[PDB]
């Protein structure tokens, strides 16, 4: 079903800066609440904001999440070291839920 | 507190069941939505389904549909997926997380390596 | 497509318009029963449903009032009416039942109905219906039926065929009771219907029970390819009023001869 | 219950049990009638209303109850038809969970079914509301918030209530009957849809029309009957009755009665057939003649 | 709420019968002994006079 284009892939820029997470959907689904998930490298990801954009219980205020419909993007306003793994969105409360494919964070190469 | 411990990695060859086991720990285990999802090396991950303690209520994932087996054990408070046999394609990272229809992290487990190699 | 109406040629009944009164199977026995009839011989109007203009038919599409009961002939060759509408006020304010001949589906509907001032459908599913024509506004919606319609009773199985339907349509204890019965014409006869005796056997039982006072020929009429051409054939309208007959029954239980009582002296005596 | 939804129940062949079948569905009270009689009783425009409840004042949801939510978020006249069904939906309701708000800021008391589907910033205070949400002017909403955790009260409660229409068109609604088995060659009492009657039924010759469901003999009293459930037609014969008549030579020659059983086979009845029962009829060792 | 009426019976009792039986009134085909839930509840109503 709705299928989760986390682009961009990959986002390079300087520690405490602004991203953006654009989880493009096959279809709207605002009411899902879709769901994006933080996962450290070699960690169990953590539901980085769920509610569409209800801030998730111990998150820092940095992140926040924003869009609707087929668009949902998630800001990290600083940019923080610990900031730097991979990030998914996942379908919340739609049928049998579908990740994203993932977006990570750099600085330099 | 609310922790849900997993099995240990394991490696074996294809074609044997595997009883998977997380743990839950710290909460109901009827009162709470369990449920599994699984990640490829270097892939997204994926839901598998959905486990009601309180009922035994599997809603299985509908591509992995019969695949394998979901199940838990409310005495213990354990997830018990038998994953049916193993296929060599299996060798997966498997995450057993607490979520439901409303498909909420909750709390993820430790997750195990499952290896299906000769 | 609206012309002036005309007054209705008026021809004799016959016997015609004898229905079974009820599921009761009588063998070889003559019956009497007092109930609402067409009178033997009795003199009826009937337009063509006609519908048209410019030479091409004359439009005739009057709602005339439902009364106790409407007897309803029906020669046309193709589906040149499909439905019927049933209604004591014919506005969205009232309920109102609609009949359908269209596909597979009775759609025998008792609701809101804003009706179009004429309600024309389509007589052949264009190239698709009318039915949103038909009906300005379908408001709220009391039961819906769906089943095989009264007329398919086709007209390909042979020639100089023009389907004949008889109906009779009385609504009694908040019970709409259509009887129907349909003949092989075999031959045109472009005068009137057969004067042959034959019975209606009751098609169906409608339980809604709102009342109906004034009742509309639904046609049907699909386009010009002159706005829209269906045809002309003959329809008959009559209402029939409570008097006592003397029915034959064979031994297969068929009514195969019935008397009026009334309407000649040789009558009472029998 | 802020937003609840309608539905009407016609032309429906309604069975209960399915409803008592169920395991989390553990309130069957009907303030109105008895459960009993609930699946025989017959109706019409039945009326069928849903809602979330927190299940801590599903007591107030009873009628003749007064609460916040019985004062707007939900009306039950006190009057009531049919039942107030609730089961326990914690385990999908529960997350938390904040979607289905309810609506605990209103003017005044809603109307036995009103529904209150507009949200106005509530002027409970004295000031106007102008300006959106402020000092003593509220949102209705307020959101139901169900944490797994929050068992005791508040917990996820699915609260279904049924209200039955009285009979304003002929009865559409009810449920099954009529419904035992079938037997044949016998002295039976019928009930053939509705039609009661006592006989011997058998298979019939007779022929019916599709439309045709029983027939009368020529003296108008129902001779055969077509099986509803079978298309089958089957002849009712009345069970076999007749006069007694005795032949007695005088109570002083002797005391030996002679018993006639007029018009009926010696076969049909003989002395194992009750009707004068202490009557032996003797037996069949004593001689049986059949006469016209 | 000391007056009480038998909200459910068996059947109807027999012109000028007595009935004193108080026990769990049985709707349901599983027997629920002492059980008031789903098809099995106490035919006793309180009369609740207000
Ligand atoms: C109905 O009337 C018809 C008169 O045509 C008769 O039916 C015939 O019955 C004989 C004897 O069983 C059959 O051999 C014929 O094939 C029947 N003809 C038709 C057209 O059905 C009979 O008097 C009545 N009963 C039936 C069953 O037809
Ligand atoms: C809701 O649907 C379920 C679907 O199985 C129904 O469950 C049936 O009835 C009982 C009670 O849940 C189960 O043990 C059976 O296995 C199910 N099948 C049959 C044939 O009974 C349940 O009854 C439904 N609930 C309502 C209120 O309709
Ligand atoms: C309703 O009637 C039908 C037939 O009218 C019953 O079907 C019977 O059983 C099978 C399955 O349909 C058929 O092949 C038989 O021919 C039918 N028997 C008879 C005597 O007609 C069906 O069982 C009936 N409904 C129920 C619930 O029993
Ligand atoms: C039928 O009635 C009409 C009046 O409605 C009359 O003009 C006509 O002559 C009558 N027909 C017959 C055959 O009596
Ligand atoms: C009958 O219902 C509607 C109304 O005519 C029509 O659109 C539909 O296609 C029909 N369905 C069938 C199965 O004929
Ligand atoms: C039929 O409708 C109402 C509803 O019963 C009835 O009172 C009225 O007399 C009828 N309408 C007519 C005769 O126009
Ligand atoms: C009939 O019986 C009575 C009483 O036993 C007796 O008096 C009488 O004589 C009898 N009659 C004849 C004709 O024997």
């Amino acid at each position: 079903e709705i299928v989760l284009t986390q682009s961009p892939g990959t986002l390079s820029l300087s520690p405490g800066g602004r991203a953006t997470l654009s989880c493009r959907a096959s279809q709207s689904v605002s009411s899902s609440y879709l769901a994006w998930y933080q996962q450290k490298p070699g960690q169990a990801p953590r539901l980085l904001i769920y509610g569409a954009s209800s801030r998730a219980t111990g998150i820092p205020d940095r992140f926040s999440g924003s869009g609707s419909g087929t668009d949902f993007t998630l800001t990290i306003s600083r940019l923080e070291p610990e900031d730097f793994a991979v990030y998914y969105c996942q379908q919340y409360g739609s049928s049998p839920p579908t990740f994203g494919q993932g977006t990570k964070v750099e600085i330099k190469r | 507190e609310v922790q849900l411990v997993q099995s240990g990695a394991e490696v074996k060859k294809p074609g044997e069941s595997l009883k998977i086991s997380c743990k839950g720990s710290g909460f109901s285990f009827t009162s709470y939505w369990i449920g599994w999802v699984r990640q490829m090396p270097g892939k997204g991950l994926e839901w598998m389904g959905i486990i009601y303690p309180g009922d035994s209520d599997t809603r299985y994932s509908p591509s992995f549909q019969g695949q394998v087996t979901i199940s838990a054990d409310k005495s213990i408070s354990t997830a018990y997926l038998q994953w049916s046999s193993l296929k060599a394609s299996d060798t997966a990272m498997y995450y057993c997380a607490r979520g439901g229809y409303e498909d909420v992290f909750d709390i993820w487990g430790q997750g195990t390596m499952v290896t299906v190699s000769s | 497509t609206t012309r002036t109406q005309l007054p209705p040629a008026y021809t004799n009944s016959f016997t015609r318009g004898v229905y079974y009164p009820d599921k009761v199977f009588r063998s070889s026995v003559l019956h009497s029963t007092q109930d609402l009839f067409l009178p033997f011989f009795s003199n009826v109007t009937w337009f063509h449903v006609i519908s048209g203009t410019n030479g091409t038919k004359r439009f005739d599409n009057p709602v005339l009032p439902f009364n106790d009961g409407v007897y309803f002939a029906s020669i046309e060759k193709s589906n040149i009416i499909r439905g019927w509408i049933f209604g004591t006020t014919l506005d969205s304010k009232t309920q109102s039942l609609l009949i359908v001949n269209n596909a597979t589906n009775v759609v025998i509907k008792v609701c809101e109905f804003q009706f179009c001032n004429d309600p024309f459908l389509d007589h052949k599913n264009n190239k698709m219906e009318s039915e949103f024509r038909v009906y300005s506004s379908a408001n709220n919606c009391t039961f819906e039926y769906v089943s095989q319609p009264f007329l398919m009773d086709l007209e390909g199985k042979q020639g100089n065929f023009k389907n004949l339907r008889e109906f009779v349509f009385k609504n009694i204890d908040g019970y709409f009771k259509i009887y129907s019965k349909h003949t092989p014409i075999i031959v045109r006869e472009p005068e009137d219907l057969p004067q042959g005796f034959s019975a209606l056997e009751p098609l169906v039982d409608l339980p809604i029970g709102i009342n109906i006072t004034r009742f509309q020929t639904l046609l049907a009429l699909h386009r010009s390819y002159s706005g829209w051409t269906a045809g002309a054939a003959a329809y008959y309208v009559g209402y029939l009023q409570p008097r006592t007959f003397l029915l034959k029954y064979n031994e297969n239980g068929t009514i195969t001869d019935a008397v009026d009582c009334a309407l000649d002296p040789l009558s009472e005596t029998k | 219950v802020y937003a609840w939804n309608r539905k009407r129940i016609s032309n429906c062949v309604a069975d209960y049990s399915v409803l008592y079948n169920l395991a989390p569905f553990f309130t069957f009270k009907c303030y109105g009638v008895s459960p009993t009689k609930l699946n025989d009783l017959c109706f019409t425009n039945v009326y069928a209303d849903s809602f979330v409840i927190r299940g801590d004042e599903v007591r107030q949801i009873a009628p003749g109850q007064t609460g916040n939510i019985a004062d707007y978020n939900y009306k039950l006249p006190d009057d009531f038809t049919g039942c107030v069904i609730a089961w326990n939906s914690n385990k999908l309701d529960s997350k938390g969970n904040y979607n289905y708000l309810y609506r605990l800021f209103r003017k005044s008391n809603l109307k036995p079914f009103e529904r209150d589907i507009s949200t106005e910033i509530y002027q409970a205070g004295n000031k106007p509301c102008n300006g959106v949400a402020g000092f003593n002017c509220y949102f209705p909403l307020r959101s139901y918030s169900f944490r797994p955790t929050y068992g005791v009260g508040h917990q996820p409660y699915r609260v279904v209530v049924l209200s039955f229409e009285l009979l304003h068109a002929p009865a559409t609604v009810c449920g099954p009957k009529k419904s035992t088995n079938l037997v044949k060659n016998k002295c039976v009492n019928f009930n053939f849809n509705g039609l009661k009657g006592t006989g011997v039924l058998t298979e019939s010759n007779k022929k019916f029309l599709p439309f045709q469901q029983f027939g009368r003999d020529i003296a108008d009293t129902t001779d055969a009957v077509r099986d509803p459930q079978t298309l089958e037609i089957l002849d009712i014969t009345p069970c076999s009755f007749g006069g007694v008549s005795v032949i007695t030579p005088g109570t002083n020659t002797s005391n030996q009665v002679a018993v006639l059983y007029q018009g009926v086979n010696c076969t049909e009845v003989p002395v194992a057939i009750q009707l004068t029962p202490t009557w032996r009829v003797y037996s069949t060792g004593s001689n049986v003649f059949q006469t016209r």
